[PDB]
DNA sequence: GGGGTTTTGGGG
DNA sequence: GGGGTTTTGGGG
DNA sequence: GGGGTTTTGAGG
């Protein structure tokens, strides 16, 4: 095989051509009909990744790529910008002025995409290794070979491909629109925005809290399955997006089933840029404790930073398989979101308890001091989406004795049966915790079949 | 204001405890609604989202008398008008109902229709499945969050506080985690169904049976 | 023509 | 044999 | 091809 670089590629031959090309865009595959399944995506290499720079704008030039199969597994699901493709038997022809390779897989033509970065989207998601740099993630047919003559095309394209994400933008400013004018738009259009919040909604959809550079949050919903490498914290492009005139309560994309969720390399000039300008808001979620009813999620919990790298679980894991499950019982310490649907004891007063550490009892203020050290002995009944159709409800506890979760409530225990100003904040805490939408991002550690909450702080 | 008719028609069918006798009465007027499919499925819009109608054995009688030389499952493309219609709550399996959240669904009944033949309907955005909706579903749950935290605010008492003892000193203490696990209400399955609205009835066609009924 | 396959020379 | 494709009947 | 499926109508 004899590979071509995108601008040098024959548009007179019409001939099966071959080349390998960075992917800097793509559409998720979709079906067209009953038997047609299309891959659209935009690349660049070398020869062609910039528009005549004086008057462009540093705007980002590149060729297009139109992959059709019979089946959607035989197109490949790009969910990062950056890595590389390699294409056989691809026919080019002018469409609307710029250079575009079609390829057929359904007939004789074949991909391989191969990783930029040390590990590929699914590799980093499942914390796997690359069997090797010459190793393609992901590929079309049941072979895919790579001749000793390539691997310096491939090392060689990969080192182009950081330094061109670490000194352009790829994604230039006429490849997206900003979600304050969003509402302007007539149709479809696509987006670059921060992922502040993953709220599971449901057991098959995310809920992605966006902001963009201009700073206007939107909401947009997001299948675990399609996208899974959704995480917050990051830059992503969203490809076809359109507003949501129907969605008054908030602001609200809706995505299509050819729409792609992507993320970019580590070497990203873009990514880095805006993790660092973009910064969280907690604007929608403030006004909303005003209503009685809010229809946008409020986490009112934050977990120490050293536990912000630690994996969730769920309470459907947590209560139904911890027991049962090899890599659960090995665990003593997780991290979990839910919603309180009721906190026991009922009167906030008795939350806390005086605490005889020498008995290990605990008893009421009522009667004052004559109880021992002030603590929080607190239950909560907690629910999430792996258990909303069930009959149950979970016991979560805030026994803060030994030190775990003093500081949840950001008030330090004391005889709520005197002190004015604790029960009032505590009071109002509460309200809120069993408010409709209201969830809680917490650590908690296992200890005799119970899970207390500890690292964990209300930030509301 | 919202734009969509079925949206607001349906959410304040769940704000209001599935009673449609409680939803506002300005909204009960005629629905001209476009018919994006027929078969399989009879699927209808608002211009932004579509729903399914539920068409009675009398609703199908009336419209093959009336239309004689229209057949219901060729509607594809075509407009109806539902003069008379009505809504109601009903339990069911969101997995295998599409149209449908949280095993409940709001169904839209048809008692008649007219099949306003070749009128072509200004243009409008894809429409999506209403139960597929961020701000429905999450209506929706705002219905089951309320009936939950009812149920289980009857049903939990007592304040058994699991003993501060237990949590205290375990060291040599094991102990295993569904002692955690509460029962929310008195359901008699495993699936929470403690709802206070009361179930709508009425006998419904299949989309199946108005097929054979017009081609064997 | 050339794949994958078995048809192993020939359809549409 | 049968696709896609154009070879439009025949290779390996 | 900057687009619209379904035994997949919760990847498509
Ligand atoms: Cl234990
Ligand atoms: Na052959
Ligand atoms: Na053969
Ligand atoms: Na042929
Ligand atoms: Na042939």
């Amino acid at each position: 095989y004899e590979y071509v670089e995108l601008a040098k590629a024959s548009l007179t031959s019409a001939q099966p051509q071959h080349f390998y090309a960075v992917v800097i865009d793509a559409t998720f595959p979709y079906k067209t009909n009953q038997e047609r399944y299309i891959c659209s995506l935009k690349i660049v290499d070398p020869t062609l990744y910039l528009k005549q720079q004086k008057g462009a704008g540093d705007a980002s030039d590149y060729a297009t790529l139109v992959l059709y199969a019979k089946r959607f597994e035989d197109l490949p699901i790009i969910h990062r910008a950056g890595d590389i493709i390699r294409v056989h038997r691809a026919t080019l022809r002018l469409y609307n002025g710029q250079r575009q390779f079609n390829a057929n897989v359904f007939y004789s033509s074949s991909w391989a995409l191969f990783s930029t970065d040390k590990r590929s989207v699914t590799q980093e998601i499942n914390n796997q290794d690359a069997v090797s740099d010459t190793t393609p993630f992901s590929f079309s047919s049941k072979h895919a070979t790579i001749e000793k003559n390539e691997i310096s095309i491939l090392q060689n394209l990969r080192k182009w491909a950081n330094q061109y994400f670490s000194s352009y933008s790829v994604i230039s400013s006429d490849m997206y629109t900003a979600l304050n004018k969003a509402q302007a738009q007539k149709g479809d259009f696509d987006v670059v925005a921060k992922i502040l919040q993953v709220h599971e909604l449901d057991e098959y959809t995310n809920e992605l809290k966006l902001k963009d550079a201009s700073g206007q949050v939107f909401y947009t919903l997001s299948l675990k399955l399609k996208f899974p490498h959704v995480r917050t914290g990051e830059v992503v492009r969203i490809r076809s997006a359109t507003y949501d005139e129907t969605s008054t309560q908030k602001k609200v994309l809706i995505l299509s089933h050819y729409s792609n969720i992507i993320t970019f390399i580590q070497s990203s000039k873009l990514a880095k840029e805006l993790r660092a300008k973009i910064q969280d808001d907690h604007s929608v979620e403030v006004a909303s404790l005003k209503k009685n009813v809010s229809l946008n999620a409020v986490v009112l919990t934050e977990v120490d930073k050293k536990h912000a790298a630690l994996p969730s679980t769920s309470l459907q894991d947590l209560f139904h398989h911890a027991d049962s499950d090899k890599e659960l019982q090995a665990q003593d310490t997780f991290r979990t979101q839910f919603y309180v649907t009721k906190i026991e004891p009922s009167d906030v007063k008795e939350w806390v308890k005086g605490y005889d550490r020498k008995t290990k009892k605990s008893s009421s203020l009522k009667g004052a001091s004559g109880k021992g050290d002030n603590i929080f002995q607190v239950q909560f009944l907690v629910k999430d989406a792996s258990t909303q159709l069930n009959n149950n409800t979970y016991r979560v506890l805030l026994y803060t004795q030994d030190g775990l979760g003093a500081n949840f409530f950001n008030v330090k225990a004391d005889n709520l049966h005197k002190n004015a100003d604790a029960r009032k904040k505590l009071e109002d805490s509460a309200e809120l915790l069993t408010k409709f939408n209201s969830y809680v991002d917490a650590v908690v550690e296992r200890r005799n079949g119970f899970y207390l909450i500890k690292d964990t702080k209300l930030i509301y | 204001q919202q734009q969509s008719a079925f949206k607001q028609l349906y959410t304040e069918l769940f704000n209001n405890e599935g009673d449609f006798s409680k939803v506002s009465s300005n909204l009960k007027k005629p629905l001209k609604c476009y018919v994006k499919e027929s078969y399989p499925h009879f699927l209808v819009t608002d211009g932004y989202f579509f729903v399914a109608p539920y068409f009675t054995k009398e609703a199908v009688n009336e419209f093959h008398a009336k239309f004689p030389n229209v057949n219901i499952v060729d509607l594809t493309d075509k407009v109806i008008v539902i003069n008379n219609w009505s809504l109601e709550l009903r339990r069911v399996n969101s997995a295998e109902v599409f149209t449908s959240y949280a095993n409940l669904e709001a169904r839209l009944i048809v008692h008649s229709f007219k099949p306003n033949l070749q009128e072509r309907l200004n243009p409008t955005r894809y429409p999506v499945n209403l139960f597929r909706d961020d701000e429905f579903k999450t209506t929706i749950q705002h219905f089951r969050h309320t009936a939950l935290q009812a149920a289980i605010n009857k049903t939990v008492k007592g304040d058994n506080l699991v003993d501060i003892s237990k949590v205290a000193d375990a060291a040599g203490k094991k102990g295993k985690v569904d002692a955690g696990i509460v029962k929310a209400s008195a359901s008699k399955g495993d699936e929470f169904s403690d709802f206070s609205f009361k179930e709508g009835n009425t006998a419904t066609l299949k989309i199946a049976d108005i097929f054979v009924q017009e081609k064997g």
